[PDB]
């Protein structure tokens, strides 16, 4: 099951700037494909490569595209000068050779986010909120609360922690983030999570709770000359133990 | 003018150089190029996109670019295991063919080193009896292992052909059902023995193909004559010449639908 | 583009039928996709026909191949919660060797049938600082909307589904927040 | 396999001396179809030739049509030169004002 692979993950590129990002198709795979897609929208095709030849590229791609896959394996796809509109999902799909109606095996891509200024980047603050005592003795289930605000960019993966391990039973985030000023190009934004668990269990101290919120930020290579700590990419987590009152 | 033929000629000479080139065709009549350069249908007429919308024949001009390539490479991997087969040349003869009232006729035909490897009958590759062993496991690969390109063959062929063929000819009726006339002429030389005497009977810029050039000695036909072939001129017209040779005493006729029964009688003094 | 496909969301309850329409513009031999992309993952096949009349079936979705209406429509019978995604129709051309071409995607929610509401709202105060707190509203039925603010210092979350698998229990919740001291969970959401 | 070109040779129309026509060079029935080809006067190359795309028969041998403008005078000599892996050396079929070349 090692599938499509895409690095990096996500990027923060100042407006200007060149970015390379690159494939590794699932081993063979000779149908090599590389699309763009925005939140809202389907993929949309940017080029093909058939081995190493790249027998089709989208009329309307910008001569500031360009991809390569020199050995008929992996692929590399680099924006010169990017702009705000360069902003979006890159995505890279394989396909076998020589099968018709293929599948086309998709990577997770790689989140290239656009900015005017990288000192305008923040990681979030992080807070858990504890149960209701009234949700307790009315319900006997306790909604804890876990609100990440203030972050630049908006991409985020919150996650839950009880004892120890990740959680998805219980468990409900945001679709999307918020913007904390809705009327701004450059608002922060906030993303909130729930966590429901019996009352009996939050209620004995012995259990750990935690939220924690990946952030997609800086790279080590970025310049940094604010006193604040570079906001690269980082975990940032707030925890909570049960209490009987 | 009743059949489409997409041909390709594929020539293998290094494990490092090989070549894909193609063209479509109404008999003699080329109607398509490929620009091999941009991967690209070239149309040599303006009718040569028949009732097709662009949008149709842009998705097949990729069809053709990656099959090109894919079947360039995929033959290259098979063939660089052994160096020693090199050079060869693979042909390929596709299209279709109408007839009032029939099912139209569709073909897929392979050649090996100028002779018949393979077939597409029905929805089996069928090896040629002429290509031995090589044949047999080539259709085994196509028919066991290609079964996507096998329905790919089968539709093109049996849908797509006789469609776009249709159309073909209904946009390029007056050009392909026209009618030009022969110039005629006679010329003598000395021949190299016998006689001592050759007439030349020539017509050339006729069309369409069928053409009656005899020599006659009054209203009878004069049989013992050399007849030429039908050579193409560049403008898709036609040459032909015929030859009597006499030891030089005391008519060459020529009949072409174009003079509406109305033959040239050149006399010779 | 080829591929039309229904505008969403579409919103529907478990057990529900649920009915996405595609349509596309294609020649020859192409062949027909439904991808789904579940919340915070990647693209994925969730069904294909490669040929024509051919149905494409995978866990209660089925989608058939039809040329003479030009339609893809993704059907499932009884919709479960977890189906609740992205789903994008396509098209193969190059007489099913070409790139997927995709439709803009139709997103569906599959809201969980509560029969038991509980609806009320609740204060959770900060497990570090016990000033700063946050609004619960939870146990509504699923046909309740959630009022956005109206106020540019309070923050209120869409409705979200949170399922106790262990409890076979599923419920509904919306968030507020506020800087505001004098903050008041009442209000946040209108009764 | 291997075929050895035939060659024809022949004007487009009757040849008049000082009246410009076209020379008209057929080579047929070669495989394979890596081949050289050029028209000559006085036995030097034309520069300016011109050729229909490769096609073949029905016994897969190819074929082509290569062909220029040129003015016949009295004394002026035309040919058509051909090379191929089964010719050893290039062969040269004239031009006959009257018969063309290679016959058939
Ligand atoms: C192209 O034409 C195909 C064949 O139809 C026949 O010939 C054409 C030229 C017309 O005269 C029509 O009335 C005849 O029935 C059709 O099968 C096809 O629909 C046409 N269009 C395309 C895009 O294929
Ligand atoms: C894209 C067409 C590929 C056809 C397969 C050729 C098989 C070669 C075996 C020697
Ligand atoms: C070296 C043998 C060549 C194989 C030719 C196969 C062509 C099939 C195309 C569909």
């Amino acid at each position: 099951d090692t599938g499509v692979s895409q690095n990096p993950r996500h990027k923060i590129t100042k407006r200007g700037q060149n970015v390379t990002f690159r494939c590794d198709p699932i081993s063979e795979h000779s149908r090599l494909y590389w699309y763009r897609q925005t939140l809202g929208q389907g993929p949309e095709f940017l080029t093909y490569f058939q081995n190493e030849a790249q027998l089709e590229k989208s009329r309307l791609l910008s001569d500031r595209f360009s991809a390569e896959r020199p050995k008929g394996s992996f692929s590399t796809l680099e924006i010169q000068r990017t702009e705000q509109g360069d902003s979006a999902m890159y995505l890279c799909a394989s396909s076998p050779r020589m099968v018709r109606g293929a599948e086309a095996f998709f990577g997770q891509g790689t989140r290239l986010t656009v900015v005017e200024d990288l000192n305008k980047v923040f990681p979030p603050e992080v807070a858990v909120f504890e149960p209701s005592e009234a949700e307790i003795s009315h319900t006997q289930k306790a909604t804890l609360v876990c609100l990440a605000t203030g972050f630049y960019p908006d991409h985020v993966e919150l996650s839950w922690w009880v004892n120890g391990k990740e959680v998805h039973s219980g468990v409900c985030t945001d679709p999307q983030p918020l913007k904390e000023q809705p009327a701004l190009q450059d608002s922060r934004y906030a993303l909130s999570s729930r966590l429901r668990v019996s009352a009996t269990f939050w209620q004995d101290p012995r259990n750990h709770f935690r939220c924690q919120v990946q952030f997609y930020g800086l790279s080590e290579n970025d310049e940094w000359t604010q006193d604040r700590a570079k906001p690269v990419t980082q975990i940032v987590s707030a925890e909570a133990w049960g209490r009987a009152d | 003018h009743v059949s489409f033929h997409v041909i390709q000629i594929f020539s293998f000479v290094n494990q490092s150089w090989a070549r894909g080139q193609g063209s479509g065709w109404l008999d003699e009549l080329q109607t398509h190029g490929w620009d091999s350069e941009s991967g690209t249908i070239i149309f040599l007429h303006n009718w040569s996109k028949g009732n097709f919308s662009n949008e149709e024949l842009s998705d097949l001009e990729l069809l053709f670019r990656f099959y090109l390539f894919g079947l360039t490479r995929e033959i290259q991997d098979h063939a660089s295991q052994d160096y020693s087969k090199y050079p060869f040349e693979v042909q390929v003869k596709a299209g279709c063919e109408l007839h009032s009232g029939k099912s139209p006729e569709g073909f897929f035909q392979v050649a090996f080193n100028g002779l018949d490897l393979l077939s597409f009958q029905n929805t089996t590759w069928v090896p040629s009896p002429g290509c031995g062993s090589l044949a047999q496991s080539v259709c085994h690969l196509l028919n066991h292992q290609y079964e996507g390109v096998t329905e790919t063959v089968y539709n093109l062929i049996r849908s797509t052909c006789p469609r776009f063929l249709l159309g073909l000819l209904d946009a390029g009726k007056m050009y392909v059902h026209r009618q030009v006339r022969p110039e005629a002429w006679l010329s003598s030389r000395p021949s190299l023995g016998s006689g001592q005497l050759l007439l030349v009977c020539h017509a050339s810029g006729f069309y369409p193909k069928p053409v009656w050039v005899t020599w006659m000695r009054n209203e009878q036909e004069q049989l013992g004559t050399k007849h030429g072939d039908i050579l193409p001129n560049a403008d898709g017209t036609w040459y032909l010449q015929v030859i009597l040779e006499v030891a030089s005493e005391e008519s060459c006729r020529v009949r072409h639908s174009s003079l509406g029964g109305q033959d040239i009688i050149l006399y010779w003094g | 583009n080829s591929v039309t496909q229904m505008e969403g969301p579409v919103t529907l309850s478990e057990e529900a039928f649920l009915t996405i329409n595609c349509t596309y513009t294609a020649y020859g031999l192409y062949s027909l996709f439904w991808y789904v992309q579940y919340p915070g993952e990647g693209l994925q096949l969730l069904l294909k026909a490669t040929k024509a009349d051919d149905k494409g079936s995978n866990k209660g979705f089925e989608a058939t191949y039809r040329k003479e209406t030009t339609s893809f429509h993704l059907e499932k019978g009884s919709v479960q919660v977890s189906d609740s995604a992205v789903y994008f129709c396509a098209l193969s051309g190059q007489y099913g060797w070409g790139k997927l071409q995709f439709g803009a995607g139709t997103q569906v929610v599959v809201t969980p049938d509560i029969q038991n509401p509980d609806p009320a709202v609740y204060q959770l105060r900060d497990s570090k600082s016990s000033d700063k707190s946050v609004c619960l509203f939870t146990d509504f039925d699923s046909q309740t909307q959630v009022s956005q603010s109206k106020d540019s210092d309070v923050y209120i979350t869409d409705k979200c589904v949170l399922d106790m698998r262990s409890m076979d229990f599923k419920s509904n919740s919306a968030v507020a927040w506020s800087q505001k001291s004098d903050f008041a969970c009442a209000n946040a959401f209108q009764n």
